[PDB]
């Protein structure tokens, strides 16, 4: 059971330097290159560069010769990928992969797990949130929607639950949205019935660790 | 790059499909190929090496060649499980490195083709008191997939600051996407009532609302 | 320009009578290309022999192998002819067991 | 292995 | 110990007489481990050493693939270099090219070289630092130009420093039995003579690796590099390498001459006269 861990996942401002990390196991770590692999959001795959941990020698695809630098420590079987300065266009997955030779054998026999890396000027605020009402006068659906509206936030991701958690049925928190002003919005619905309304009440419960923020917010029609 | 696949390939269950994957003398000429698989959300995986070998863990429904400057991959009996990325690449002499083919994306042909259940909100009480206001197209619940949006005012294409979404799965195994739209009171108030249509496959399926 | 070969009729092993070995010819530093060998078994053609990869040296002089099994004896007489561009007639190196 | 081109004079 | 693998091409125009040849050898030090004949029936890149035998089908289809196209360059160069000379097509004429790399003992990269040659002679040599070019004549300064054009010094650093050297640290370890040795010379001395007047000493060393090995004679101490019969060193065929260094001495005199054997797989330089 050989193996590639990468370091974990990345928020970053550009202009920041950041060196991701890629440690094999279950192998002989000199006798085989660590390449180094991106994906940008929506596309498919790019080689970046590699390194012999032999004997330190170490190249990369003309796109990105002098745009990063790609070492390796034999003794802690680990590689690395390493920016001086970050593009906001340098957010995407990063791949390491396993490989022996530049022939001829060749092929990436195990690959790493992916590092997610993102860039952006943007700084780590929380969360409007907002209600969102049902048309509560209806005729027999017999259900009708209502939820709520994360706003203005960086980075990803929020957990939204509801009631603390007491609402699993119904809920659909949808995927955010990446604003041109860099900030990110989601919104979680819930349809219910129409003749619970009367009775029931509907918090929903917005948690953003990185801002560490915490709000609640009850949704109700009106005239 | 100087090697290129198809970007889309298809095939119902059991049926065969090859992928094209076309280079040069310089790449796939000269040098060997190799095949990796992408199921989306995940790191690739090594599926045939050597132009035409199947690793330990790849069933032999998959086979791979290669003559001249081109090298095909062959999925001879498709499965649900199949429908991943696909990505040949080989190492070009011209660049002293290797080279990906741009991909091939492979669907499976099985599922019907279910429609989309749009919810349309406008915007808060309190969003306005902030001098703003978004309205919110939710979607949800449809394959295949990938759709555009469309706002109307009075009834004509507006396009005031129009964000929208990639589909991306849910956890039913079917597609879900938003559209956010913003502008403040003044475009809020002073039309009649917005409308947003979600055309899915030929299909419009659009929701409407009141400044009411 | 122009250069000779140097040739060298030589054994494997130390040679002994009765013994198997193998009978080189070895053309060197030689120049251009196209050159002959044939070894000889008493003044006569050998057939079955094999030779080495056309190859040159730092100086881009060629040098070439040629070898057959034989087995010595007293009295049979082993040479080597090499012709080439530089010589007015074909060159016969003996076979001399103490060189 | 070979240096893959050969170079035209 | 320092090892180095290098790559040898020779084409010979033919006039009126077939194809051009077109032969191709790669050696790891001293030992041949593969060979392409444009003349040979199968078109195809050969083993010529045990090691590189279990080469998969991947390395020599694409091999051969390599060295065909080789040959076809060299084919055109052939014609291109009679009219950078201004030569008629009745002649024959032999294009030479050498590349390879050097490493030290500890496998590291050394130096890497890349040197063609026209009718034997050096016409275009890639320089030590792998980035400028060395053109003899009018004719190379033609062949310049279009190798800055078509940034070829910096493909071969490329290959020098990066693949070469990964495939020889490959050939070395798979061939480490043959090509990590080091057979030590079997050392003898024989005497005769014709006449009286004088006898010839001969000091031979036999069957050992590498080929790299020095002979030299003396009369105490000073050098006798004059009546210094010195052939060059030979291969015995089977992967070991002949040599010896003879001089012509006065009768009786065998006593003050020695011959000193200098190899890789002495502990002492051996030292022998004759008994």
């Amino acid at each position: 059971q050989m193996q590639l861990v990468q370091s974990g996942a990345e928020v970053k401002e550009p202009g920041e330097s950041l060196r991701i990390s890629c440690k094999g196991s279950g192998y002989s770590f000199t006798n085989f290159w660590i390449s180094w692999v991106r994906q940008m959001p929506g596309k498919g795959l790019e080689w970046m560069g590699r390194v012999d941990p032999g004997y330190s020698y170490s190249t990369y695809s003309p796109s990105f010769q002098g745009h990063v630098t790609i070492s390796a420590d034999k003794s802690t079987s680990t590689a690395y990928l390493q920016w001086n300065s970050l593009k906001a266009s340098d957010t995407a997955m990063y791949y390491c992969a396993r490989v022996q030779y530049s022939g001829y054998y060749d092929w990436f026999d195990p690959w790493g797990q992916g590092t997610l890396v993102t860039v952006s000027s943007a700084s780590t605020k929380g969360p409007s949130v907002f209600p969102l009402a049902p048309s509560s006068k209806s005729t027999s659906g017999g259900t009708a929607a209502l939820g709520c509206l994360v706003k203005d936030y960086f980075p990803e991701p929020v957990t939204v639950s509801w009631n603390s958690g007491a609402l699993t049925s119904g809920v659909h928190t949808f995927p955010a949205v990446l604003q041109s002003s860099g900030l990110y919005s989601l919104s979680s619905v819930v349809t219910v019935p129409s003749s619970s309304l009367g009775t029931q009440t509907y918090i929903c419960n917005v948690n953003h660790k990185p801002s560490n923020t915490k709000v609640d917010k009850r949704v109700e029609p009106k005239s | 790059a100087v090697v290129t696949q198809p970007p889309s390939a298809s095939g119902t269950p059991g049926q065969r499909v090859t992928i094209s994957c076309s280079g040069s003398s310089s790449n796939i000429g000269s040098n060997t190929v190799n095949w990796y698989q992408q199921v989306p959300g995940t790191a690739p995986k090594l599926l045939i090496y050597s132009n035409n070998q199947r690793p330990s863990g790849v069933p032999d429904r998959f086979s791979g060649s290669k003559s001249g400057t081109s090298a095909s991959l062959a999925i001879s009996g498709l499965q649900s499980e199949d429908e991943a990325d696909y990505y040949c690449a080989a190492w070009d002499d011209s660049l002293n490195g290797w080279v990906f083919g741009g991909g091939t994306k492979l669907t499976v042909l099985g599922q019907p083709k279910a429609n989309p259940t749009v919810t349309l909100f406008p915007p808060s009480s309190e969003e306005l008191q902030a001098n703003k206001a978004t309205l919110v197209c939710l979607i949800s619940d449809f394959y295949p997939g990938a759709v555009t949006v469309a706002w109307k005012a009075d009834g004509s294409p507006v396009k005031a600051g129009v964000e929208t979404t990639k589909p991306s799965k849910q956890s039913n195994n079917k597609y879900a996407a938003s559209s956010y739209l913003s502008l403040t009171p003044e475009q809020w108030k002073s039309h009649r009532s917005y409308s947003c249509q979600v055309t899915h496959e030929g299909s419009t399926v659009e929701k409407t609302v009141a400044p009411t | 320009i122009q250069r000779t070969p140097k040739i060298q009729v030589y054994s494997r092993h130390p040679a002994e009578n009765g013994k198997s070995n193998f009978l080189n010819c070895y053309v060197s530093g030689f120049h251009p290309s196209d050159i002959e060998v044939d070894l000889l078994k008493n003044g006569e053609r050998i057939e079955k022999v094999e030779h080495s990869d056309l190859s040159f040296s730092k100086d881009w002089s060629f040098y070439l192998l040629y070898y057959t099994e034989f087995t010595p004896t007293e009295k049979d007489e082993y040479a080597c002819r090499v012709n080439h561009v530089t010589l007015s007639q074909p060159k016969i190196v003996k076979w001399d067991r103490d060189m | 292995r070979m240096f893959p081109n050969a170079p035209y004079l | 110990g320092s090892h180095s693998m290098r790559y040898f091409f020779t084409s010979v125009s033919r006039p009126g007489r077939g194809e051009p040849r077109f032969i191709a050898v790669g050696y790891v030090d001293d030992t041949q481990f593969v060979r392409f004949d444009s003349d040979a029936a199968s078109q195809r890149m050969e083993p010529r050493a045990p090691w590189i035998e279990q080469e998969g089908p991947e390395y020599w289809d694409g091999e051969t693939r390599k060295v065909k196209a080789h040959s076809q360059t060299h084919r055109v160069d052939l014609g291109t270099l009679r009219g950078y000379y201004n030569q008629s097509e009745a002649g024959s004429h032999t294009v030479q090219r050498m590349y390879g790399c050097d490493v030290g003992s500890d496998w590291r990269f050394l130096r890497g070289y890349h040197q063609y040659a026209y009718d034997g002679k050096d016409y275009i040599a890639l320089k030590e630092d792998l980035r400028s070019w060395t053109a003899a004549d009018m004719a190379a300064q033609t062949t310049k130009h279009k190798w800055e054009a078509a940034h070829v010094a910096e493909q071969l650093r490329a290959y020098l420093e990066g693949t070469c050297v990964e495939w020889l640290r490959r050939y070395l370890e798979n061939g480490k039995e043959t090509l990590q040795r080091t057979d030590a010379p079997k050392t003898h001395m024989t005497h005769h003579a014709v006449s009286d007047h004088e006898a010839t000493l001969r000091c031979w060393a036999l069957s050992f690796y590498p080929a790299e090995i020095t002979l030299t004679w003396q009369r105490d101490g000073e050098d006798q590099t004059q009546d210094t019969e010195l052939v060059e060193t030979r291969p015995a065929g089977d992967g070991t390498f002949q040599k010896w260094a003879a001089v012509v001495v006065p009768s009786g005199q065998e006593q003050r001459y020695t011959c000193h054997v200098q190899h890789e797989g002495l502990p002492k330089p051996l030292t022998l006269r004759w008994e």
